[PDB]
């Protein structure tokens, strides 16, 4: 009975870190007297962006929790992957949401400085947003090759 | 202009003397006072002869 | 403080160096640097030499009689002192029926 | 105005009465501390500074002898500098049942009168 | 067991230091504990020769209780820097800071996000919700619902302090004069989604733990 | 059995959530009335709010406490920590909302005669997550009574 | 980091800052009223922040020389003796000395004045929350070491002058209200970085760093160059040089301050600035205030810190000096020199 | 068996993908625009998101080969010289994002100004994104021996 | 069997990279720093990173070599001594990149200032892997009876 | 037990570790002191050699330790070592924290006036006893854990 | 038995050592700081590093005399006295070193501008030494009392 | 029985030392500040930091009375009636010496300007004594209450 | 068990040594400062001290009381209520102390400026003074049942 935990720790860190990213943008989307020209314009793609990282965690939650069964091999103790899947998810969509918040938290306040540097970035925030994959492809992958 | 001024300053330092004559090459120029311009009225760098250093 | 005959502290002399003699022979060396105190008493109370050499100048019969009763002290403890749990019996009471 | 000077006297006489009694245990600390700190040091240094006879006995005695009696010599000033507890507890407890620094100044002043 | 009366022991003073944190200085976190918690785990945990782990089998407790306490607690510190914003405007404008009320209507749902799990979380007991390892079996379904309450409580708290957070910053929206606070309620209404979707994810993920006869 | 931590969490909790918060409304209260003393009535309804959440600490720690020493088991001693946890961190968070609730409303009602409404309306509004989890410990500790 | 503190404290002056940081004059404020040459256009822009309150209640459409010192003081004073008062724990008592640095100036000054034989009867306060006649009289009145650490021991917390009168007693520093100026300065630059280095792990700062160093870079060249063709002494400190950000040198600042006059540190300090290779003081002057404006407009987004109300307490300083200056010029008829220069606010 | 050793592989992605994400953070953060326009460096900061996330692209060969490795039973031999392997990758992820993310910061803003020093911020994170590959080498030599166990 | 030695591996390169990552972000940002003033000498200070990124080759090929000596059979004659081993050469690579990186942001700093430094600055840096080179001969000692695992 | 390979191998870590520190603050007072004056850096430089002569006594600490160890692995083994190499390395870390402030404080006040290149390089070459006393004590330590089991 | 009585010899020689360590180094800052303004003051400044290194030789010969008295064949109850009195002798070594830091710090730097305080800076960083002659008097009692058992 | 009652004697000379040695610091850190101003106000001020060093007597007595009573054989309920004793000795002596510290340095600088507050200030410390004697009396009662028998 | 008593005891009179220690000494703090700008105010200013210093009779006694009753040999009764009523007592001499040091300091400090509160905080500190009797009381209370056994 200990692979629930791992089970139910997946989206733990991705809720958290998506809170803190989404937190973060709508702290840092307040300023600065001007809201027709620019925000948000293209400064919803750090809220969207980072809010996947709580429904990828949440999935691999429900098919960590779907494939973990008690009428199942339980017997070993071969368990503890779960808590290497769900830690593994949840600290890279930590590490996703924590990534993006903090960077559309100067980029949202980048645009109004400057004009030039909007393209750039978005063009930083649209790569920083890959670093959440890799949970929930080990995840999938983990639980791919185990019951 | 470094190597061709010590090169140039050490061959001819002993025409004007030995107590006068320094290693130096280039011309480095500051803000604060401009040196290796060979000031006869100003505190400066001195050489044994007649040496001006000009860059355009 | 200006008392004619008491009280000014004529007490202090005789309980303040009996008593502050108890903690040291060592007392020997006190003595012999205490006694050499009166006879450069005369030229060292016109030298000022040193910081506390004026000050033990000043209270040079404080130090020559709390020196010259440091030596019974001193030369008493070093009954007999030979291991501890053993002295301190009377060392203990004898600080109390002093006091 | 005696009824606060009287449980004032009575607070203070009270605590004074086991402040003396209890502070009058540091002779046999100090004494114990001191006679300890220079029988360690003579004890440790008279075995050693006896042995090894002729000239050896001469010149490791005198210079183990010199160096003890100079620590010691620092060590009894240094315990007559810390002796200032009898002084102290002396003119703070002692003044109050007898009658501050007059009684100081007033043994030095005795002697010299 | 001595695991109750710990754990309920370092959860009182973990809270009790926890919440004397923020507050006046009057107490102070130990500092040391995690050095010696550390250095006392990773010196009996190399020797001797053994695998170091605990084995309670449900416990029964901390899941209906951890839920809609943590969902609480999470959701009653969210209006905090709200309210001290909306009423820390005052007299310099009419405008949409005294009609965004709203957001505390969401921050308010955090609170019933995970009671109502907890809630749903108890059939017919109080003590045992399902069957546990004293006289029967199959206590995983008691087990799991101490981290599925808890991962619902974390997830309803910190959607909570993300709606907190976004209300507090949409309560004036504006720096300078002639502003719009539709952009900064725009943002924070996608964060109560997370709450939603994080308490029907997590309540599904989690299974069931109720109907113990 | 622990669960005597777990009733005394409740008011502890409370009590200290409703003396932080009836420290800041009070000092905040204190520090608006020295302008206008018109305001003290008016400033004065943040700390009797806060002050109202031990009620359900303490009902909810009477009715804990009445399930103990008589009758107790390994099952009938986990509920009480969780609901006293539970009233406990929502009145401690409730008072320290409703201190700095209170203390804004006090400077907004201090400010006009506008804010007050506000305030006096999320402070009336904000005993509902005190509420919900005082119902959720007369709720757990209703059912404290299944076997034996 | 974000979403790790919970400090009530700073929530509350936050919000309580922030509702008088609202309805104030911003960039485009003081743009439009720049170019504005009416009365009724420039009292109608400025009449709508917290100064316009006096022109409210007074209507005028000439700015006066005591109207515009009135409603500067009742300003300054509603703006910080009400926030200051408003305010508890370590976000009003890490408050204090920011009014209390910035009134030591003056202190100092009225200190030495004081021994100095000079005529006082009117002292203004630019941002010191206390008055000049209840700490102010009592410092200056004082001239030994002993009562000014006494008065400022009874102070919670320490001022500032405490240190300076500390190295004055010795006669380390100076003998004037300039080298105490300049040395209160430098240690006034170390203290921000000293509170911003201990207030780094509750509180998220990033827009407070780099206006403490791009504040403190700005400092140091007005102060260098403020003791340009001044008789500055070579081997006091008077040029206020200190490591900030790692481009300044001592030397440099120090030397091209002095007698050098080499603008190389502005040029090697950042590419970005108004001034980095210009020599004159008009240019530098609007230089420095448009890099001293600048990091105060993008440090108000960003909410739940003390960050933004240390900017947005020393825009205070420029927006009332450029409020004076745009309404005494305008009111008197005439056009600005210093303030049309400045484009940055 | 216990069955350890399926941590190894789930934490090996975690200090790296913390260390790009600091390293992102840190080079996204401060000022790039001097007046109203920039010397075109916003195509030359590309550059440190795609060298943070080097060490995470990186980083994640090793969790997918611990995770191919791990299997669904496997015993405490196997498993006891499979765990490691992450930890030695994510440390020096983690030091290799957090210094790329100083010298993104610092040479990011002072990119910002003077576009000369992208020479040396550009071979700085090259030669400081090496600790991953010899973390990800070093997890693959003690990941090579730990398949077929017994 | 039980065995608990398999973190010496990571051990080493994870303080060792953390080290270089550390000295490698305090060169760089002292040659950012010294860039803006003198582009000359950025060139000339880039060899300075290359040179204290020298110090997680002898925690790599010291985790690789203990690493290479792990049998089938797990003794107590093998276990934690690659910890001990590589985790001395870690602590030693950690504090020769500490002292590094801070020899390395003064060193550049002040020869941005005057020049004549870069042989002072590279003598101390060049000096500072005497503690590493120990820490890895000792380590190389301790892995050297790493094996015969009774 | 097989746990003193960590004691064993932290005495050089502990002065190597000193040694860093005491080179990273010469090298800071030698940066700082080479600004003002570029002709006494040669001078300044005696600090780093003189602190990193400490490693040597835990590094033949470490190999000789290293050396003594037999065949087995029991709880004999592992507490005198662990102990003796901690003493060598709490002695040259703290020997090399006093070598980096008095290395630190010469270099710097060697900047104004030269004259304390002998005061400090007294106390900076009197203050190496600490890594001689803990080597002696690892050694004796070390001396007593013969016929290891 | 366990025979882990060397951390009470290898605590007061790493207490002694640290404390001998910060008052050698607080005494060199003030003496190296005062040296400079006054070079007359050289001889006499050279007083509390020489007072203050002597501290090392209590803990060493306190940690030489109680490693004679550990034995070949340890037991349980004689790794007691030994970590008392080596734990004293450390934590008095230390606050001996760390007073005898302060008071040469301040004597120096108070005896820089006037010498008038040098009896006094003299006898108050000599009446210091006493505590690390009583702990190290304590610890060769304790080491006296741990050699008749076994 | 373990005899592990070393502990309980060891632990009071390191708090009574600790506290000692900070106050003879906090009293030599003022003294020589407050003796620059007057000549003759060292001696009276010098008096201090031998009455925060005095209280390392009853720890040193506490602890070499405590140090024979343990001797080889010990009982079960033998070492933790001095462990008070030690512990509240120590713990009152290095308060006392703590307050001991900032009340000779505050008295020591506020008696330097006005020579008549010497008696008050003096007078103030004098009173501490009463904390040390009580504590020491304490432990010399738990100690003498430890050995009943030989 | 062997005993448990002793922590009590030791913990009575190390927390009123220390609470009694801590007040006088920010009692001696301020009336130390605040004794230079007025010298008639000495008198008055001393009050604090002295009457915070008698705050450690009361775990003096209890502990004294508490010892009296512990010789050689003891049960495991007794080292509960013992340890229960030491904590309390100790607790409320903390509390006594802690809370009177702040109250001497603000009404040493207050009492310069106006000489009229002097009655407030010597009621204040009389008002004060009460909690530690109380806790002493108690522990006086429950130490009178810790006689009954042994």
């Amino acid at each position: 009975f200990f692979g629930f935990a791992g089970c139910a720790a997946a989206m733990v860190l991705s809720c958290l870190g998506a809170a803190i990213g989404t937190a973060k943008s709508g702290i840092g989307i307040a300023g600065i007297g001007t809201f027709k020209p620019e925000l948000i314009m293209k400064s919803l793609i750090p809220v969207v962006m980072s809010g996947i990282l709580a429904i990828y965690g949440l999935v691999v939650a429900v098919l960590i929790a779907g494939n973990l069964s008690p009428t199942e091999d339980y017997t070993l103790f071969n368990g503890f992957m779960h808590l290497s899947c769900g830690l593994c998810v949840g600290f890279a969509c930590l590490s996703s949401g924590y990534a993006i918040g903090m960077v559309g938290d100067v980029g949202v306040r980048k645009y109004m400085h400057q004009p030039r540097l909007f393209v750039g970035i978005v063009l930083i925030l649209i790569f920083s947003e890959v670093l959440g994959l890799y949970g929930m492809i080990v995840a999938l992958i983990l639980n791919t090759r185990g019951s | 202009l470094s190597k061709c001024k010590s090169e140039l300053i050490d061959a001819f330092g002993f025409l004007g003397g030995n107590a006068f004559m320094k290693d130096k090459k280039g011309k480095i120029n500051k803000q604060d006072t401009s040196l290796h311009q060979y000031a006869s009225l100003v505190d400066t760098e001195y050489e044994p002869f007649v040496m001006y250093i000009i860059n355009l | 403080a200006q008392y004619r005959e008491i009280n000014a502290g004529l007490p202090t002399i005789v309980t303040f160096p009996f008593m502050f003699a108890i903690m040291f022979g060592h007392g020997f060396l006190m003595t012999l640097a205490a006694l050499s105190l009166v006879l450069n008493e005369k030229k060292i109370n016109k030298m000022k030499r040193g910081e506390i050499f004026d000050m033990a100048f000043t209270g040079r019969y404080i130090i020559l009689l709390m020196g010259v009763f440091s030596m019974y002290t001193g030369f008493l403890y070093n009954g007999t002192e030979n291991a501890l749990l053993f002295s301190n019996s009377y060392k203990m009471k004898l600080s109390i029926l002093m006091g | 105005d005696i009824m606060i000077h009287q449980v004032i006297h009575t607070i203070e006489f009270c605590l004074n009465c086991v402040s003396h009694t209890a502070s009058y245990l540091r002779l046999w600390a100090l004494s114990l501390a001191h006679a300890q700190l220079s029988s360690v040091l003579w004890t440790m240094t008279i075995q050693i500074a006896f042995g090894f006879r002729g000239f050896v006995g001469v010149f490791m005695t005198v210079a183990l002898f010199a160096m003890w009696f100079a620590l010691t010599c620092a060590v009894l000033v240094l315990m007559e500098g810390t002796s200032a507890m009898l002084h102290s507890l002396r003119l703070h407890w002692v003044e109050s049942m007898s009658k501050p620094y007059e009684p100081f100044a007033f043994e030095y002043k005795d002697m010299e009168v | 067991m001595n695991k109750e009366s710990k754990d309920d022991d370092m959860s009182l003073g973990k809270f009790s230091f926890s919440h004397f944190l923020y507050y006046l200085v009057l107490i102070v976190v130990i500092v040391y504990g995690l050095y010696k918690l550390f250095t006392g785990h990773g010196s009996d945990i190399n020797f001797g020769k053994f695998l170091l782990r605990t084995s309670p089998y449900m416990w029964a407790n901390l899941g209906i209780a951890l839920c809609v306490g943590l969902s609480v607690v999470g959701a009653a510190w969210g209006i905090f820097i709200t309210g001290s914003s909306m009423i820390g405007a005052g007299v310099r404008a009419p405008r949409i800071t005294t009609k965004n009320l709203i957001s505390i209507i969401f921050c308010e749902v955090v609170a019933i996000y995970g009671l109502i799990i907890a809630i749903v979380f108890s059939s017919k007991l109080t003590v045992a919700t399902a069957e546990n390892m004293y006289s029967k079996s199959n206590l995983y379904t008691g087990y799991s619902l101490f981290w599925a309450g808890i991962t619902v409580g974390a997830s309803n708290l910190i959607c909570g302090i993300a709606v907190g957070i976004t209300g507090a910053t949409a309560a004036i929206s504006d720096a300078a004069d002639s502003a719009l606070f539709v952009k900064i309620l725009v943002i924070e209404i996608f964060g109560s989604i997370l709450g939603l979707l994080g308490l029907i994810v997590g309540l599904l993920m989690a299974g069931k733990a109720s109907e113990f006869q | 059995f622990f669960g005597a931590i777990g009733c005394a969490s409740a008011i502890i909790f409370t009590s200290l959530g409703a003396a932080y918060g009836t420290a800041k409304s009070g000092v905040g209260i204190c520090a608006t009335c020295v302008l206008r003393p018109d305001l003290l009535f008016k400033n004065i309804v943040p700390v009797i709010m806060a002050g109202i959440i031990a009620i359900y600490g303490l009902v909810v720690s009477v009715l804990v406490c009445y399930s103990l020493g008589q009758k107790q088991a390994l099952y009938t001693g986990f509920i009480q920590l969780g609901a006293g946890l539970s009233v406990g961190l929502s009145g401690l968070a409730a008072g320290f909302a409703i201190g700095i609730v209170g203390d804004a409303g006090v400077r907004g009602s201090s400010q006009q005669p506008r804010l007050f409404v506000g305030m006096i309306l999320i402070l009336i509004f904000a005993e509902v997550l005190g509420l919900y989890g005082l119902i959720v410990a007369l709720l757990l500790n209703s059912r404290a009574t299944q076997d034996v | 980091m974000e979403g790790v503190y919970f400090n009530i404290d700073n929530g509350f002056i936050e919000g309580v800052v922030r509702g008088y940081r609202n309805g104030l004059l911003s960039n485009n404020q003081y743009i439009n009223l720049t170019q504005c040459d009416t009365l009724e256009d420039l009292k109608l822009q400025l009449s709508s922040t917290d100064y316009g309150n006096f022109l409210s209640s007074v209507s005028s459409e000439s700015l006066t020389t005591s109207l515009i010192q009135e409603y500067a003081s009742s300003k300054l004073y509603h703006e910080f003796n009400y926030i200051r008062d408003q305010s508890s724990g370590s976000t009003r008592k890490f408050m204090d000395y920011i009014t209390y640095g910035y009134m030591i100036d003056n202190v100092a000054l009225m200190i030495t004045g004081t021994i100095h034989d000079r005529d006082k009867g009117e002292i203004l306060q630019r941002c010191h929350p206390l008055g000049w006649f209840d700490t102010l009289p009592t410092l200056s009145v004082a001239t030994d070491l002993e009562s000014l650490y006494e008065t400022v021991l009874v102070d919670t917390p320490l001022a500032p002058y405490f240190k300076n009168c500390f190295d004055t007693a010795e006669e380390l520093d100076d003998m004037n209200i300039e080298i105490i100026r300049n040395k209160l300065y430098k240690a006034y630059l170390e203290d921000f970085y000293n509170f911003v280095t201990e207030e780094i792990p509750e509180p998220a700062k990033e827009c407070m760093q780099t206006l403490l160093g791009f504040e403190a870079d700005r400092r140091s060249i007005n102060i260098a160059l403020n003791s340009l063709q001044s008789s500055d002494i070579d081997p006091d400190l008077k040029s206020d040089l200190l490591p900030n950000i790692g481009k300044l040198y001592p030397l440099a600042t120090f030397h091209l301050a002095q007698a050098q006059d080499f603008e190389g540190v502005r040029a090697a300090l950042a590419n970005v600035y108004e001034y980095r290779g210009f020599l004159e003081t008009g240019n530098l002057e609007d230089h420095f205030y448009q890099l001293e404006m600048e990091l105060c407009r993008d440090a108000f987004t960003q909410q739940f810190a003390i960050s933004t109300v240390w900017a947005w307490m020393k825009s205070k300083e420029q927006e009332v000096r450029n409020i004076t200056w745009i309404a005494e010029c305008i009111a008197q008829n005439q056009r600005e020199r210093i303030n049309n220069y400045i484009s940055v606010y």
